[PDB]
């Protein structure tokens, strides 16, 4: 069970940490959080109670080094920071839960949320999406653009998303327009699956990794990108049979953790009524279309 | 994006476009089968894209054949469409292809787009315009040569005939809509006004009869009358 420390907490913030959120008040003698699962990528984020504009926070995965958080009141933000010193680190650490001055990371013996919400997501993809390589760990906030909606501006500062685009020369072989456009597989398991992202675990974690941005910061282009990641999948005619069923997942436990005031903005209504009702796979997402149905009957 | 009654002079300007309506592609007979069940027939079938600053009509004419097999028709005959209208502009010299094409029907936008991306500097619109030239089918050698076609055929014509030397090619527009239009909601008067003078022929080389100017606006005239009256006949006014 690894820890993230917090140097101290001078201004008043909710945190949220991975599904869950609390209350951090201004100067309160708050130093962490501890019992943080290994073996999942995690992610701490943040909310001032003065601006609750611009969301931001950090992906990380605790085998990858000893990181804390540390605000900065120059930039006006909790940073997370790499220590180099692993004696300070532990000792650091250890002082603080002596005087039970952290928040420990719930572990409810029944729960695989989280496991499920992430199953596929690695941090060495999401360094790839994430471009600055001097840190292990990965800051996103809900302003950042794609690569796709900055070509329709900084670039450093962008989520570099596998571009999707169905109008387009990637997407259409020459001599099967129609045929490529009504059915997406040569573009999903040849241009994608076979030459992109190599597998389906590394379309999966993508797919995960945007929902997530989507959820935790109303990231607009995340939404995008997890949407046309799905379409492009229920589009196609012809899906391993191992994909589907696991979309079936993937699919159910983000609509299950999704807020139920958020759906409105969350959810695309073409998107999913093409998905669930007329696509080639309308009949292959069974667990999905239950939820949906019991729980966003609006949208549909 | 669309073309409406606020943006109609740019049809006339000088950057080449071409107007595409696909609702002749794909015709049929419906009939009844010896077993009492419906069927269809498909009928040769015709791609509409005119030049309406020139006249000039692209008429490629599609015969039934290209239907043999094939499932899904009226979807696929959108698809056939696009292919060859892309077909089209690939075949015309660079100077000659157009800056856009614009469809008579929405669902043609999809198909065309994804046929011309090799073009992206090819604007693809619709239209707001209710344009009649369903209603080409009408015109009695535009007809002809599509029913006669034993195979695929594309067939040259000038829309205007010989208009453009007295009018202008907004002018020549109006009078081919409002022809077409007339046609479109009642054939055989329509067809009677145009050919009720015996003395008043038409070209060899043409496809409307050789009016004088005096004529024309006796001619129009007859249409709107037309267009009005079973305006009425039909909403009783
Ligand atoms: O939300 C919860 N715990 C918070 C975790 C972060 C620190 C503050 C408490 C749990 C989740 C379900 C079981 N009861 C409440």
């Amino acid at each position: 069970m690894n820890t993230v420390p917090f140097t101290s907490a001078p201004i008043e913030v909710t945190i949220g940490i991975d599904q869950y959120s609390f209350n951090v008040k201004e100067n309160q003698p708050f130093h962490g959080i501890k019992d943080i699962p290994i073996g999942h990528v995690h992610v701490i984020h943040f909310q001032h109670a003065d601006n609750s504009s611009m969301r931001y926070g950090y992906w990380f995965d605790c085998r990858m080094g000893n990181f804390y958080i540390q605000y900065d009141p120059k930039d006006g933000l909790y940073k997370m920071m790499e220590e180099r010193d692993g004696a300070k680190f532990e000792n650091i650490v250890h002082n603080f839960k002596e005087r039970q001055m952290m928040v420990s990371y719930p572990k409810i013996d029944e729960d695989d949320t989280w496991y499920n919400l992430t199953e596929f997501v690695q941090m060495d993809k999401i360094r790839k999406i994430v471009r600055k390589d001097e840190n292990q760990f990965s800051y996103v906030d809900s302003s950042m653009t794609t690569v796709q909606e900055n070509e329709l501006s900084d670039p450093a500062h962008s989520l570099n998303y596998t571009v999707i685009n169905f109008k387009s020369r990637e997407a259409i072989r020459p001599g099967h327009e129609m045929e490529d456009f009504l059915d997406k597989s040569y573009y999903l398991n040849t241009v994608m699956l076979q030459g992109i992202f190599k597998n389906s675990s590394n379309y999966f974690g993508e797919l995960q990794f945007a929902f997530l941005n989507a959820m935790f910061f109303g990231n607009y282009g995340s939404s995008l990108q997890w949407h046309a990641m799905i379409e492009l999948i229920c589009s196609s005619a012809t899906v391993p049979k191992h994909m589907l069923d696991k979309l079936d997942e993937i699919l159910y436990y983000q609509i299950k953790t999704l807020p139920e005031q958020y759906s409105d903005i969350l959810l695309n209504e073409r998107v999913w009524n093409i998905c669930l009702y007329s696509s080639f796979q309308k009949n292959s997402l069974h667990n999905t279309e239950k939820i949906m149905e019991n729980k966003y009957p609006e949208l549909l | 994006g669309a073309m409406n009654s606020s943006n109609y002079a740019e049809l006339f300007n000088n950057d080449i476009k071409l107007f595409v309506d696909d609702t002749n592609v794909y015709r049929v007979t419906v009939h009844k089968t010896f077993e009492g069940n419906v069927a269809t027939k498909a009928i040769n079938g015709c791609i509409f894209t005119l030049n309406p600053k020139t006249g000039h009509l692209f008429l490629k004419i599609i015969h039934t054949s290209v239907w043999a097999g094939q499932k899904r028709l009226s979807q696929l005959a959108k698809w056939k469409t696009a292919e060859e209208v892309s077909a089209l502009v690939r075949s015309l010299p660079k100077e000659e292809q157009p800056k856009q094409i614009i469809v008579t029907r929405k669902a043609m936008l999809d198909p065309l787009e994804v046929h011309m991306l090799d073009f992206p500097n090819i604007a693809i619109r619709p239209t707001e315009l209710r344009l009649p030239f369903s209603a080409a089918m009408s015109i009695d050698k535009l007809s002809d040569v599509v029913m006669k076609a034993t195979e695929p055929q594309m067939v040259l014509f000038n829309i205007y005939d010989d208009w453009l030397d007295r009018i202008s090619s907004y002018t020549a527009f109006s009078r081919l809509t409002l022809l077409l239009r007339a046609l479109k909601t009642n054939e055989e008067s329509a067809k009677m006004i145009l050919l009720s003078d015996p003395t008043i022929t038409i070209k060899s080389y043409h496809l409307w009869p050789s009016f004088t100017d005096e004529q024309w606006i006796t001619i129009e005239s007859q249409m709107r009358d037309l267009i009005l009256t079973e305006y009425g006949r039909k909403y009783n006014v």
